[PDB]
């Protein structure tokens, strides 16, 4: 009654700007939601308003959209789709199944995403020749990130790289991120074959182009926002359709409990601790 | 109701009992033998909901369901007509109860070893009177060379 | 090598019919990726693709969307929000912070998608009116799961409800449970004005009537997929835009740790134990 | 200002009956850490303190520490131990780790606990004989919690279910539900 | 301790500061550790597991009690808020 009437003044914490739901309206970053549907923006547009708070343009919209279509689902043999297989055949519900398997995605599961878009884009802003970025990552180890496949090399393409290849090089305008990793691809091809742009490589240098050559990004916030880790959150927004898809199947085909068989552990234990 | 032809190289069973050993290797000897189909259609194991176990046929895989209770296993698979019951000495006497009335079964198989023999009496008189050809108690069951295989009879491949 | 020279034969576990990731092409459900991109299916296509193995139709792939859409951030005060918002100032990562507001999602906060649709679809396939319906539920003691929220009303409403509704009333064909859900909303708040049917149960009904009215789902799959749980991941995978997005926001703000004063809590111990 | 001078009112959520982390000493449920320490109980007895409010008796925190020794590690072949090394080796760290093991103990893994006890307890105070709670299980059609394991018998024990039934015989004063499930 | 106790009162030797260096004196002191495990040990994070697993039962007693106490769903009232929104996106 005290704050009703205005008398009061305690100091309030969670600053949030994003999404203010009081009111009459469910307003977005700025954009109340009936504006948000009759707008025709779609998820990609909604992810632009929540994460970003920016309204982006609708190629870049549509390219988001793209991004979570590919990195939806890579098959059941990654870890963190093995491990919410695992969790709901021990029969637990969607929120711990899709939570305990989204828990793998860190750095060697789902950290292509961001490694390879810190490492291309720190390697772009110091000036470094792509022959030059090629031989610095030789003499540190460091195998680049987003550069690697196990079957698809060239002249077979990898055939989900090539749709995100093909929209942004006739969508988006002043693209150089994606054109210095390009001249990096086409200069570790030549040791191996099957060292073509990966797809976790190709969205991470395609999302920071996106970020500091479309508008409303000066340079500052769009690699803020690559720091923070916007590319992990379009890999695991992305990954969660897969895995609550995992879930549904393994819940649908009737799985029982997994036991991982005593042929494929080799127990290793001291003598008599 | 005693028929001759017990077994034929068209013969399709159901089995009463989580037995995917007896089961594979049924569906080994059937691969073995020529023949063009597999000899079990379903399994019965009451202590769970029905599912469909994963069995391997020659050097592929298919499925066969296992069922909670035996009046959809009846309905579902109307062409078998072969009772293998892989039940304990304690409840293969309700099992065979239950499962002699139903319509398209026309063999039984008690392969277990244990029985009462007042239970094996009541058994033997309901088995005449209904019709079906009781292959029961302490066997481990038959085998009719490139037709069909009762379980674990002979052994392993 | 006795594998690949096939004389072996082992039993794999780990069914999976959905995301064949071998071969020259990544094949969803049954449909491959350039065919996915090709027929411009959106998220909702591939969500329809991942989730239910059968390719939906464009009405439905767009509410699937709108789904998505309607069910991202609804601020942070709601327990979910609110404990991605504690994790991102304790400074953890974006699949923790992500992951411990996810685990919320139960019966109470979002997890009434399911309930508000086992509830009204099965006082409709035993069908008594609406207002026997309340009666029933009252005299039980059970809440009516999905028409209930703490702070809209019907003299503070929450406009997500409308947009949805101006979606299934055209495009959908036939959908009779939508009214019948209307119907016992308007039925309880005659009564108090707090309990308004919400997105959580608009959603739900409406979820039931896209699957049970529109193709390729029979009687046995369209109810198997309310018994598994495929309306809690609409949900979930709806949710975690707006959890992600208050990560970033909170980590961008650069907010430190919380701490809940004293002044609110009312330690309530024994005497001594 | 406005209550430290006392006049505004507040209603507070939370009310959490344990463990009052104010004043000048760490009070658990209403006994203080000092009074913990120097009455020589365990883990189990914080345990009691913490978990039920009660001071519990020294035989009952030493059962509460041996439940805990055995529900400890139990091979990695078991699922939420995968889990673990699944993420342990993903590269994450330990609480993630621990965590997507921890979420896999529900009904499948993990969840005999809370079953053998509810139905133990559900067989026992609508008493029935042993004999006709076995049938009446087995004609329901589903299986005893408690009852199992596939490679001991009463030919060879368990020797961890042995230690507790040692310790629960030769410390507990009047245990009948002990005794009805081993009846069964 | 002694040395930076006297610059404030209150800065003085902490419970989290103190498990942390009698754990490593202990695994650095007492047997059975070399010096390249006892070392390794805190690098992986050996001394994370003492408080999530002395937390856990602190955790385990909130939840208990929370459900004990028959409490309703949390909503955390907007006067403690102060959206700061972008002015029209
Ligand atoms: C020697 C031999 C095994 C090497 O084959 P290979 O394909 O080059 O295998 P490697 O692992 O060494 O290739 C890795 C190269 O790709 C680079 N590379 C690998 N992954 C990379 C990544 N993510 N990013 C960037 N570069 C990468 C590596 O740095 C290395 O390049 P480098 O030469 O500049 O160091 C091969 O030449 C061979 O088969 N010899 C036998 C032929 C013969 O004589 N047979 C008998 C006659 S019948
Ligand atoms: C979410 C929820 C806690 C909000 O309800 P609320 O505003 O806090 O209402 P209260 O619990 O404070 O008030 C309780 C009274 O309203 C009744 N009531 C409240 N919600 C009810 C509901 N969904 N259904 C039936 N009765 C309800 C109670 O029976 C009680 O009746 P009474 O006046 O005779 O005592 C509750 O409505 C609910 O659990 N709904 C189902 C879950 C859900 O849909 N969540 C989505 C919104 S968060």
């Amino acid at each position: 009654w005290a704050r009703e009437l205005g008398l009061i003044r305690k100091p309030a914490s969670f600053m949030t700007s994003i999404c203010d739901e009081r009111g009459q309206e469910l307003i977005y970053a700025g954009m109340p939601i009936t504006e948000v549907f009759k707008e025709e923006m779609g998820i990609g547009g909604v992810l632009g308003l929540l994460w970003f708070q920016k309204r982006l343009p609708k190629y870049s919209c549509q390219f988001i959209e793209m991004c979570l279509m590919v990195t939806a689902d890579h098959g059941p043999a990654v870890s963190g789709a093995h491990n919410t297989i695992i969790c709901a055949r021990a029969g637990k519900d969607l929120v711990s199944s899709l939570t305990s398997g989204l828990l793998t995605i860190g750095d060697r599961f789902g950290g292509a995403l961001d490694a390879a878009a810190k490492m291309f884009s720190k390697a772009f802003d110091s000036g470094i020749i792509p022959m030059e970025f090629v031989n610095k990552m030789k003499k540190e180890g460091k195998l680049i990130m987003g550069i690697g496949h196990r079957v698809k090399s060239i002249n077979n393409p990898d055939m989900r790289v090539q749709i995100l290849k093909d929209y942004v090089r006739q969508h988006f305008p002043a693209t150089p991120l994606l054109d210095y990793a390009l001249e990096v691809e086409k200069i570790t091809t030549s040791k191996k074959p099957n060292l073509i742009l990966n797809v976790d490589g190709l969205i991470g240098v395609a999302f920071v182009d996106m970020l500091r050559n479309c508008g409303s990004f000066t340079r500052e916030e769009a690699d803020e926002y690559i720091d923070i880790g916007a590319l992990n959150g379009i890999f695991v927004l992305g990954r969660s359709m897969g895995f609550i898809g995992h879930y549904l199947d393994q819940k649908r085909l009737k799985q029982g409990l997994y036991r991982h068989p005593w042929d494929d552990i080799s127990y290793v234990l001291p003598e008599h601790m | 109701g005693k028929s001759t032809t017990l077994f034929s190289r068209h013969t399709k069973a159901i089995v009463w009992g989580m037995q995917t050993r007896a089961v594979q290797g049924m569906l080994d000897f059937d691969y073995v033998c020529s023949r063009d189909e597999p000899s079990v259609a379903a399994m019965v194991y009451p202590f769970t909901g029905d599912h469909k176990q994963k069995f391997y046929w020659g050097h592929k895989e298919i499925l066969i369901p296992v069922f909670k209770n035996m009046a959809d296993a009846m309905r579902k698979h109307p062409e078998v007509d072969v009772l293998i019951n892989f039940a304990s000495l304690r409840s293969a006497y309700d099992s065979t109860m239950e499962t002699m009335n139903y319509a398209q079964i026309r063999t039984i198989a008690i392969i277990a070893e244990g029985i009462p023999e007042a239970l094996t009496r009541k058994l033997i008189k309901k088995a005449d009177q209904k019709g079906v050809t009781i292959i029961g108690p302490a066997t481990v069951g038959g085998i009719k060379p490139g037709c069909f295989k009762i379980g674990n009879t002979g052994g392993m491949l």
